[PDB]
């Protein structure tokens, strides 16, 4: 039959989700029509009505983290979770398509761009003299947003597929963290946010996000965390987390979103990246392929009727 | 035919443990990323991340 | 083996190539050191010295086109050409790494961004009233640059691997046409530019580019073509082609670069994409795998030893 409903970010990018007008244009001449939350914690979340009762294969793709600073190393990719689920007719599936975390370089500011190309070495100078980054903060990418697929019960959302996002690459990240994936399948494990420090941590499933630069949880709007407070008032390092619980960027990398948010560097280490998020698959489904880092840029959701 | 010749160049001499024999077959042949040629850059990263997973180690 | 030489855009993006300083930082702590043309038609082209006589595997990757307007549909990916060649010691390989064509949205102009988010509907208004776009031009992405790998003979450059770039996505392109690839291997066929129209066409191997918004040919510097003239004087739609012969953007999509440049819409059709470029492989080499559209973003070059 090859009936495939493909969900994207509707052209939106950054710490905020898409609008209804953006998604109305993005799905033109397609077989797909969704509702977008206009305000509140559902802002930017797409709502799709399941057309028929059948066995569906939901392919979730997370979003990648932000690029590094002068090094411009390979960004931490998002996670892919592919599952098989049974759905009923007229079930209302809520889909949040994770957006990429904002990159550090390149940038539109003239003073910033000289730092990206390696001509302005004030950041490297302060590290060599005083052993750490305390004054000229910034240069790392923001945390990537996670892709959430859930359906509302009577009053409480229940997750089905969560494709964790990748952590932000640090400014002076000579290493790539070489990190394995994580996948949880017990709903009794609560998905709190990541360990936010100088850089913002990742947003989880259900938490109480306090820090502005930390990624908001799914039930709090999943807004991308703001830039580092110390990276402001000295630069214009607007390196924010991606829509979907992405953490804000600093000299260190921001944490990526997911079920359990990724951790962040506690002391603004310029060589320490933010950690990737934790993926989740509901016990109601069957894991087709284990979680794997595959996605560069924005995430997606694909339904294909497997068995 | 040719998917096998192309993707090996991207991933190199990758090894898969016996515990991932059916995990490799499902990913290589049945996943959307490894069936659309436009997403072969995705499939190469999928197989590489598979080899470093705790299941496919040793 | 550590014979893995990887060539990138050195962090450069847009219609111009990288500088010598940019590539010196991009290849830091690597086994690679190249020369970059400082001025003239060789500006932005990387020059690599072959270290030993052996059988090499040259993997060429083109660059993808620009994103659409309000739809922000899937960009046309770049082309991959993988070949096997015999090289001699001290041969001077010239490498031009294709850069991605500029996207339409987001933009830095205050008035433009209101169109990207769907609040300003002047473009949709003129289409409904006067059936076509004649005044408020712009909104399509620029053509992607191609990756050129060639070596100089006595006085004339001779191409070895040309990985064509992807065409720019049009503003209102609700469809992706799924167009097939093209690959030439007969040097008697001359690689002229594409049929430039309202939007700029792709730059070829050897042509005489006159229009500003058309992509320059390889022997002319392969500079990305400028934005649409009509998209100026009314907007700030600086949607230019990628470095490597990318065509400029308009209401319609720009043509991608390559051996033979991609064609462009002749009447500024807002729903009609620009066409992808034509790839080329030298008859002296062996094609490992046929050309496939795989590359998203900037292109690459990979040289290894397997044989
Ligand atoms: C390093 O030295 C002191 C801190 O001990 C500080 O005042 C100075 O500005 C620092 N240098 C740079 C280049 O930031
Ligand atoms: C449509 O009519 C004419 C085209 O001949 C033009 O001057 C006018 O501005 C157009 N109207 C709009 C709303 O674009």
């Amino acid at each position: 039959p090859t009936v495939h409903w493909l969900f994207t970010t509707c052209g939106a990018s950054g710490p905020h989700g898409p609008t209804q007008a953006q998604c109305n244009n993005a799905y033109q001449n397609s077989n797909l029509s969704v509702e977008v939350g206009s305000e509140g914690p559902l802002k930017g979340i797409q709502i799709w009505k399941v057309p028929a009762t059948d066995t569906y294969s939901i392919s979730g793709y997370g979003a990648a983290g932000g690029k590094g600073g002068k090094n411009t190393m390979m960004r931490s990719h998002g996670v892919s979770v592919l599952g098989i689920f049974n759905l009923e007719k007229d079930d209302m599936l809520y889909i949040l398509v994770g957006q990429q975390g904002e990159d550090a370089c390149p940038s539109t500011n003239q003073l910033i761009q000289k730092v990206c190309i390696g001509e302005n070495n004030v950041i490297e100078e302060e590290i060599r003299v005083n052993r750490s980054v305390h004054e000229w903060a910034g240069g790392g990418g923001g945390g990537g947003g996670a892709t959430y697929v859930f359906k509302m019960k009577d009053g409480v959302p229940v997750p089905l597929i969560i494709a964790a996002g990748g952590g932000g690459r640090a400014y002076g990240a000579k290493t790539d963290t070489f990190h394995p994936e994580r996948l949880e399948n017990n709903s009794s494990v609560l998905g709190l946010n990541g360990n936010s420090g100088a850089a913002g941590g990742g947003g989880g499933w259900n938490d109480n996000t306090s820090l502005l630069w930390a990624g908001k949880s799914l039930q709090e709007g999943a807004t991308g965390g703001h830039s580092c407070p110390q990276a402001m008032k000295k630069w214009g390092w607007e390196t924010r987390g991606g829509f979907g619980g992405g953490g804000g960027g600093c000299s260190s990398g921001g944490g990526g979103g997911g079920y359990i948010g990724g951790n962040a560097a506690s002391n603004n280490d310029p060589e320490m990246d933010g950690e990737d998020g934790v993926s989740f698959i509901s016990p109601l489904g069957i894991l087709y392929t284990p979680a794997l880092k595959v996605m560069e840029g924005h995430g997606e959701v694909n339904i294909k009727h497997y068995l | 035919r040719m998917k096998d010749k192309f993707l090996k160049h991207l991933t190199g001499p990758l090894y898969f443990s016996p515990k991932c024999s059916k995990h490799f077959h499902r990913l290589y042949h049945n996943t959307r990323d490894c069936t659309i040629p436009a997403y072969y850059k995705r499939c190469a990263r999928l197989l590489t991340r598979l080899a470093v997973s705790p299941v496919c180690m040793e």
